[PDB]
């Protein structure tokens, strides 16, 4: 799962809600 | 191997020149709406502003060393434009600068004609000096290259041309927008500059975007009876462009 | 209580290793690691 | 990014001569060896890749050495130091960029922490690294409260942590970084690139807490250039520089020394 | 095994780096949300408000209400100063304005600005006065002539207590330093136009409010620690 | 996330005035350059991403330094730390929330250990840290059962370990964090937000046994906030904070100081 | 927890290395870019560019402009040296020069090189002269003869003042060193083809210009440091 | 995402612009 | 950060290894390789070749 | 292999049935 | 290449046969 | 991309030419 911010991949490594990065908008 | 050039209501010639050269090779041009942060309707004065203005004559002689002036400034007192220029923070131009200089098939002796952008001269001295406003502000005058004794040597800017003024070496000069004055062949310089500037306009006051600088490469020798011919300036700025209009500042 | 590096600029406490017996800061409570050191 | 080729060439014997030209034109002379030599044909494999622009600037380089002194005594109120960022402090960078008379470009800071022992120990010594922007509470002391960075970045290095490094998007409120400036202040005042080019300060400051053993941390400051542009070439720096933001250039008491090698007769070199 | 490789940096702890991390509370379910009225998503939104200019800052109303109002005499005939402040928005006065003091955390910012005066003498009190923002690149203006050649508002009061006005955000670059140097944004002169006017059995003062906001136009960047606030000694538990 | 761009301007001679308003609304008046002066037209390219709530408080920032003194000698029975879990008490940090009424979010706590030396060597140091829920026991001595931490959370760190963190799920009862509080106890006292962000407390405490060399830990505490919303905003904190829990301020024998400077007079700023 | 490996070399800091790295400033939007004349992309653009040659580097010129012209005589009746120098790019006096400076931040190099000359006496004047690069592998020519064995060029000084001409890439390997040892590209010696001959009433001296730039064919490699300049002792803040 | 110099992946692991590696040409 | 795991054997160095590594040269350009009579790919080759025999290696 | 909890990847990079991680429910 | 033991993932990250993982069987 | 010597993945995360692995035959 990649994007575009103001390309690059990131999915969450981890099982916890709290646990991933930070929000996008 | 001719040339006339026409701006408002004033039109050059010189029966022989090399082909004038455009700045960085773009035409000049008002403010990109895209790029524009000026938030107000510029003024565009047009043919009174850009048109051409002939500055003061300076003497080349077997002598003389170089001059120089900066851009804008220089054209301070020149009609609308200068008026334009202080009543409103900021502007933007472009010009045509054009060198002429005659003298005789019977003469000898080339000027570097060059154009130099945020042309940062460095004050002649060791230490905690600066330059002083005043003197890379001339006006129509220009500096010449006169190496005696100035009144605040402690603000003067190098009077060491071969440097070309701020520790480079004359002769990697030709990286700048340039042409050659060579009697011999042709008797007048011409130059077309674009705005050039990390933003949209800046102030005609705090800073000049260019800086002319001409100098004798090779000396002027003659068998003459004149042996000192003068060197003429004349200059038409592009697309004249100002913004905040307020009072007219001093 | 000591070991000839510790010693508290104060009668009880715990105590002040050197360094700052006299550094301008004040470590033992009673004052008394900075108490009339003017050489 | 490739060289074009050389060509065979022929003896040519035309009434037009491409060699003859006149530099007043303020033209560079378009002529290439076909053109004036019997040549034979090459094919070039020859890449300027290397020399791209971001090849160029494209390495990291020093900027700035900030060496701060642990007084044990008055411990929180001094050890810590400040830097007015810029480049125009460490000539070798210095002078690629002002070859340059505009430049816009990320910038991919490095760090390299460096404890030189006073006491036989060293214990455990932690840094902080404060980018203090212009406007920013300066710190005043090893414990101000600035140092809680609420809303600055700051990034943190101890004895052992492998050299920190990090990015700092082209920063600058027009669209490039002014390597030369022919303008003043507000105040008609400070001819130069120095009217512009405050970008705030960086800020050191050691965490670990009062302590036993006397040292010295000497963090250097290594940056590369990245996603660059520039205009407008200028000739290079011939000279030292003497002050920052100045082209200045005359020295105390000495010769103005070049680099071109002075030789006996032009007819021998 | 996966051949791996350690990358300069590795190791580094950064304030304002980006990484995913476990969690201490697993199969935790946090509080559900709820409907919870007037939130807010960017700062922006805050910069966007009108907060009351504290204009009258001398050490005499420094710490009551009045250094937010200003006087006007109906006894003042003539083209008088009334008062005049730096634009920057983390300029003073300005500064500890809501925007002001929310750019005082960012270290750039551009836009324009809105300004608003709201009169509060008697209903039959009125008045004409001048709103002049002089472009920077000049000095403060000196005389009404000087003030009025740049952009300005003349401002009727009669009916509508207020009169926004603009600062068009008018700059050689694009943003500007939240933290001016000796640089500056011009200034915001005020001028008697008219000369506040009563009739008979009226208080002879009038109390003059201004306000500022952000225009659609308004931006801030770069983020950074604020300096209209301090800690110096620690906070009591 | 866009800014709104410049729309050309022409010479209104209108019957309509937008500028004319009225505060007394409580409204924000409506005008735009244009509105009140031939404009130019202008593309914005100008972003407030940075602008968003996860951009400003999403960045960490320190809220607590918890020294512990090693005492060899009695070493069983002290050498622990306590802290009642909270943000109020490092100013950078709280204004910036204490901007809104109400926040909600996850947070990420970043960790600092910090061995000063005392003796003329360090050994090998390890901490443990507790976080201890309201309600759960209390350690009271370097070897309560309590550090056995059968259900709690605890995190390990020793001298060469990098930096620890890890991430905490928004807690609280309610659906947000209470910024401030105009209420009291269920025995009407406390008039605080101390009524409710009670979150229990933290807990730290060397686990490496009875040894040779006296040394103190400085573990410093770090947070950044993810997953944000905020309601209410309120205005910023004008002065130095007091206490937690409590929007006192005035202080000890000195001046109610704000921030404004002051001037000599209004018509010269 | 993904097996991972750990490589040799990891942990290390290396000046040319090209990883990401995290950014200070998120969600910053840097200044949008705008239009600015002459940009740049490869310094090689620059080497294209004539920049005049030192030719005149003896104590006698060193710090004046005179250093860049040379003088002819009308009195020299003869098959007369005028000048010469080494090829190597970064060969004095070359060395200075755009190019040559650019070169002196390279170790290797490849290529034909442009030099460019212009009389600058009396229209009158007339002359011819002969401009010959000599391959390496031998050592100066001492005579005219000698010399024109070598690749050359017979300029006739006439109307165009100038005359470019050209040095043949002619080496045994591909690239070359930018410092050379012992090693030579060759030279470029300068002749009396004619005799400088004026009229009566007419300067009997003329002053003779030389640049330098590289061709289609020029190229750089191995990223240096460059020696032609440096830094002893602090610059001051 | 890979490619051919003078095949290798690179996909950016980071969400802000400045974050990415050296550019093409 | 990708939840990753360090190997037994990890910032070893081995003289026999075979990773990859960065360019301190980046951007460079090698010269173009050429026409070299009698290559060589794999030793063998040599040992394929007919070496003389120091049959008599007495003192003498 | 991934999933949604209270969007992540995880593949078991141990070959023995106790190496895994935390189960579900 | 992932598989089912007493699934997850397991190339060779080795170019010689010997550097490989254990046997299956 | 991966292969068969005396299988196993190996694509070359680096830019620059020399930076790559050990050749194959
Ligand atoms: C905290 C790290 C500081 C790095 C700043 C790099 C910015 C370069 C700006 C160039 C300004 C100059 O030197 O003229
Ligand atoms: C063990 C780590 C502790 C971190 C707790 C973060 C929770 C923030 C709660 C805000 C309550 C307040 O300060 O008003
Ligand atoms: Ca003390």
């Amino acid at each position: 799962a990649q994007v575009s911010r103001q390309n690059y991949f990131n999915i969450n490594y981890f099982k916890d809600a709290a646990s991933n990065g930070a929000s996008k908008l | 191997r001719i040339i006339q050039i026409t701006r408002g209501d004033s039109t050059i010639t010189s029966q022989d020149v090399a082909n004038a050269i455009v700045a960085y090779g773009v035409w000049p041009h008002y403010l990109s709406s895209k790029d524009a942060s000026a938030i107000d309707k510029p003024s565009q004065p047009d043919t009174s502003s850009n048109r051409f203005y002939t500055l003061r004559s300076v003497t080349w002689s077997s002598s003389s060393k170089g001059w120089w002036w900066k851009l804008p400034d220089a054209l301070k007192d020149m009609g609308i434009f200068g008026e334009n220029m202080f009543y409103h923070y900021l502007g933007r131009s472009g010009y045509t600068i054009h060198v002429q200089c005659n003298a005789s098939k019977f003469h000898q002796g080339t000027l570097i004609v060059a154009l130099i952008p945020e042309h940062q001269i460095a004050s002649a001295l060791h230490g905690n000096v600066n330059v002083g406003y005043n003197y890379t502000h001339p006006g129509e005058t220009g500096r010449e290259v006169k190496a005696e004794t100035r009144l605040n040597p402690d603000l003067q800017p190098t009077e060491e041309y071969w440097l070309n003024f701020d520790g480079t070496l004359l002769g990697n000069i030709t990286i700048f927008p340039h042409q050659f004055i060579n009697l011999r062949s042709n008797n007048s310089a011409t130059i077309i500059a674009p705005y050039v500037n990390a933003v949209p306009m800046d102030s005609m006051r705090s800073h000049n975007n260019w800086s002319l600088v001409i100098i004798p490469i090779c000396p002027l020798e003659t068998s003459s009876a004149i042996n000192t011919i003068p060197i003429t300036i004349s200059i038409s700025p592009m697309c004249a462009e100002f913004s905040g209009a307020r009072a007219k500042r001093q | 209580c000591r070991i000839h590096e510790i010693s508290c600029g104060a009668h009880s406490t715990q105590c002040i290793p050197v360094s700052w017996r006299c550094d301008g800061e004040n470590d033992c409570d009673s004052g008394e690691d900075e108490e009339n050191c003017g050489n | 990014l490739v060289v074009p080729n050389i060509n065979s060439s022929n003896p040519t014997t035309s009434n037009s001569a491409p060699a003859l030209d006149a530099a007043e034109t303020g033209h560079t002379s378009s002529v290439q060896p076909e053109d004036v030599i019997e040549t034979r044909y090459v094919q070039t494999s020859q890449t300027r890749d290397e020399m791209s622009l971001e090849s160029f600037l494209g390495r990291s380089g020093c900027i700035h050495e900030s060496k701060l002194e642990v007084t044990l005594a008055n411990y929180n109120k001094e050890n810590f130091t400040v830097w007015a960022i810029n480049l125009q402090e460490m000539a070798q960078i210095r002078r690629k960029f002002e070859l340059f008379t505009y430049t816009r470009f990320d910038s991919e800071i490095t760090l390299v922490p460096c404890i030189s022992a006073l006491s036989q120990d060293i214990g455990h010594i932690t840094m902080q690294y404060m980018y203090v922007p212009p406007g920013a509470p300066v710190p005043n002391s090893r414990d101000d409260y600035a140092w809680q960075s609420g809303t600055n970045a700051s990034v943190f290095w101890q004895h052992g942590q492998a050299y920190p490094r990090f990015s700092l998007p082209f920063l600058s409120v027009a669209s490039a970084y002014y390597m030369f400036y022919d303008g003043y202040d507000e105040q008609d005042q400070n001819y130069g690139t120095a009217n512009t080019n405050n970008m705030g300060s960086l800020c050191s400051r050691i965490v670990t807490e009062k302590h036993i053993h006397k040292v010295h941390i000497m963090t250097r400051i290594y940056h590369k250039a990245k996603h660059v542009k520039a205009w407008c070439p200028r000739p290079p720096r011939a000279l030292e520089y003497t002050r920052a933001h100045r082209t200045n250039f005359k020295i105390e008491d000495r010769s103005i020394q070049t680099a071109i090698v002075t030789r006996p007769i032009i007819t021998t070199a | 095994g996966l051949p791996v490789f350690i990358t300069p940096g590795s190791g580094q702890f950064l304030t304002t780096d980006d990484f995913q991390s476990p969690c201490a509370l697993p199969w935790y379910h946090p509080t559900k949300e709820i409907s919870i009225p007037g939130e807010v998503k960017n700062l922006v939104e805050i910069c966007q408000v009108d907060s009351l200019v504290p204009i009258n800052n001398t050490d005499t109303y420094i710490n009551s209400e009045n250094m937010y109002s200003v006087v006007l005499q109906s006894s003042i005939n003539a083209p008088d100063k009334i008062f005049s402040i730096r634009t920057d928005v983390a300029s003073q006065p300005l500064a500890t304005t809501l925007i002001g003091e929310i750019s005082s955390y960012f270290t750039h910012w551009t836009g324009s600005l809105r300004f608003s005066f709201m009169f509060c003498g008697t209903a039959n009190t009125t008045v004409k006065l001048l709103l002049a923002y002089t472009p920077p690149g000049i000095a403060e203006p000196t005389t009404r002539k000087d003030a009025m050649l740049g952009t300005h508002v003349i401002w009727d009061v009669g009916l509508q207590s207020t009169i926004s006005m603009v600062v068009p955000w008018i700059s050689a670059s694009h943003y500007r330093n939240t933290s001016p140097g000796r640089s500056t944004s011009g200034y915001i002169t005020c001028w008697y136009q008219t000369r506040l006017v009563i009739p008979p059995q009226t208080p002879p003062t009038a109390r003059l409010l201004c306000f500022v906001s952000g225009c659609k136009d308004f931006c801030l960047r770069m983020a950074r620690d604020t300096n209209l606030h301090l800690q110096s000694g620690a906070i009591a538990q």
